[PDB]
RNA sequence: AAUGCGCAGAUACCGGGAGGAACGCCGAUGGCGAAGGCAGCCACCUGGUCCACCCGUGACGCUGAGGCGCGAAAGCGUGGGGAGCAAACCGGAUUAGAUACCCGGGUAGUCCACGCCCUAAACGAUGCGCGCUAGGUCUCUGGGUCUCCUGGGGGCCGAAGCUAACGC
């Protein structure tokens, strides 16, 4: 499972300014840190439907606040991007 | 011919006749009777006489070897369970006591259609 | 890691000379998976509810300890190995909860 | 009608998630060893769910039967 | 009733063992999931969701042709398993007949792995989301100053209203 400390580091790794628990890097660097657990669950336990039923959703979640970000802000996106690994 | 004294005595009630059981302190059966064993050939076996009559031959067959109080212990729901139980309270053999050990399942293996109708 | 309480019930036709050992080969097993006990209740026999390997009594041994989650299933298999160990049940350490009272 | 004594009652304080203290889960089973139902053990929709997954772990353990004859009749 | 099974000793009883499948009571008067569907117990891995705080982002939202995934049972392929049950089928009986209902047997199948099939009275026969319109009562679950109140879910009766009616 993700731990408070595992969690934590992402977050503040990300954050756009000390306290920043909310914006559209943190929340894509959190989901990505979730799906990337999950799609490493998905490689054994592949009958496991129910669960890739929130890969989706997860998955889906992120290209929605992608696509918000890299239409406001086409710079932190491509940037956000890069820091990560999405869309590639 | 090993006077027994005392026993356990066994009844298998079933909706289609009754088998009686007395065995040593132990398990070991001594003598048996049903309600064929009187006979009662068709379906007369079921009837609670045929319990009565199954339970007294049962007990009668006990005292030739000196056997005077015995365990009662019910496995089935048929009629001539309960009669069973009365006779051999009759039957001067000494009954120390009832117990009701009927089978049941912790749901295992699908009843016949029969038994399943709804569920 | 984790707290988990592992429960082990082993043969009550045991003299003081294999009690020990067993218990050696148990409280080794967990050394071996990273185990500390934080605390021990060796209650001993006690007339079981029904008799477990033709036997009417088992000899209970009870654990609290913390160990790495991953390991806690090859821990509860190793034990059930020996032949004296009749049950080994690893629950996980939960807070009481109180009714009644 | 059909007025019994409630299991609760007769208890004082207790830990629903000791599977091991049979002189008190011993006091939620029937003549047979059936788990007693809600009307007869007092308890909650939640306490009976953790009675029920207790008194199943002692079963394992032996503590706790699964089944005991019926004596009487 | 008969077929059937039993003196190569059955049935009933005690002890031991093998194996497969299901999981009593708790259980509902319930719970979870998008649906199909999901209940012995333990561990691991993992999805959804509700509440409190109201801290962060700042309209990032709703729906969704096509696409893609999932999808009870039966069924198909390959391999394995095979207690019980049981289409076919083999018998007994019933009957005017009996290609049935009842009884004794029984193969596929039911079970597992992997691949396929994609259907249903797949039902609440009631697409999804949001806002707005009396209450009463029972219940599951959370918060609270815990008579009673406040949020989420499950039932029932009913204001206004709706409805061909039933009903909602
Ligand atoms: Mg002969
Ligand atoms: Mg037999
Ligand atoms: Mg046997
Ligand atoms: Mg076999
Ligand atoms: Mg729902
Ligand atoms: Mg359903
Ligand atoms: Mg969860
Ligand atoms: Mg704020
Ligand atoms: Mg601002
Ligand atoms: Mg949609
Ligand atoms: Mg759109
Ligand atoms: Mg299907
Ligand atoms: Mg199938
Ligand atoms: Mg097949
Ligand atoms: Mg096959
Ligand atoms: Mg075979
Ligand atoms: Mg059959
Ligand atoms: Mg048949
Ligand atoms: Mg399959
Ligand atoms: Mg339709
Ligand atoms: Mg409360
Ligand atoms: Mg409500
Ligand atoms: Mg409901
Ligand atoms: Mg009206
Ligand atoms: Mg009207």
């Amino acid at each position: 499972p993700i731990t408070k400390e595992e969690k934590q580091k992402v977050i503040q790794e990300f954050a756009r300014f000390p306290g920043d628990t909310g914006s559209t890097e943190v929340q894509v660097a959190l989901l990505t840190l979730r799906i990337n657990r999950l799609s490493e669950h998905l490689k054994v336990h592949k009958k496991d439907h129910h669960s890739h039923r929130g890969l989706l959703m997860m998955v889906g979640q992120r290209r929605r606040l992608l696509r918000y970000l890299q239409r406001e802000d086409p710079e932190r996106y491509r940037a956000l991007i890069e820091k990560l690994g999405i869309r590639g | 011919k090993r006077q027994v004294a005392s026993g356990r005595a066994y009844i298998h009630a079933s909706y289609n006749n009754t088998i009686v059981t007395i065995t040593d302190p132990d398990g070991n059966p001594i003598t048996w009777s049903s309600g064929g064993v009187i006979g009662y050939k068709g379906s007369r076996k079921g009837t609670p006489y045929a319990a009565q009559l199954a339970a007294l031959d049962a007990a009668k067959k006990a005292m030739a070897y000196g056997m005077q109080s015995v365990d009662v212990i019910v496995r089935g729901t048929g009629a001539g369970r309960e009669q069973a139980i009365r006779a051999l309270q009759a039957s001067g053999l000494q009954v120390k006591s009832i117990v009701d050990d009927t089978p049941v399942p912790h749901n295992g293996c699908r009843p016949k259609k029969k038994f399943r109708k709804a569920s | 890691m984790r707290r988990y309480e592992v429960n082990i019930v082993l043969n009550p036709n045991l003299d003081q000379s294999q009690l020990a050992l067993e218990k050696e080969i148990i409280q080794r097993a967990l050394e071996n998976y990273g185990a500390r006990v934080e605390k021990v209740e060796e209650l001993g026999l006690r007339r079981l509810a029904y008799p477990i390997a033709k036997d009417p009594q088992g000899y209970f041994l009870w654990y609290q300890v913390e160990m790495p989650e991953d390991r806690v299933n090859d821990l509860a298999r190793e034990l059930r190995i020996r032949d004296n160990v009749r049950r080994v049940m690893v629950v996980k350490s939960q807070e009481p909860f109180l009714a009644n009272a | 009608p059909s007025r019994k004594a409630k299991v609760k009652a007769t208890l004082g304080e207790f830990d629903l998630r000791d599977y091991r203290n049979v002189e008190v889960l011993k006091r939620f089973l029937s003549e047979t060893g059936k788990i007693l139902p809600r009307r007869r053990t007092g308890l909650s929709g939640k306490e009976q769910r953790i009675l029920a997954k207790t008194i199943k772990r002692a079963r394992i353990l032996g503590l706790l039967p699964f089944t005991e004859k019926l004596v009487r009749k």
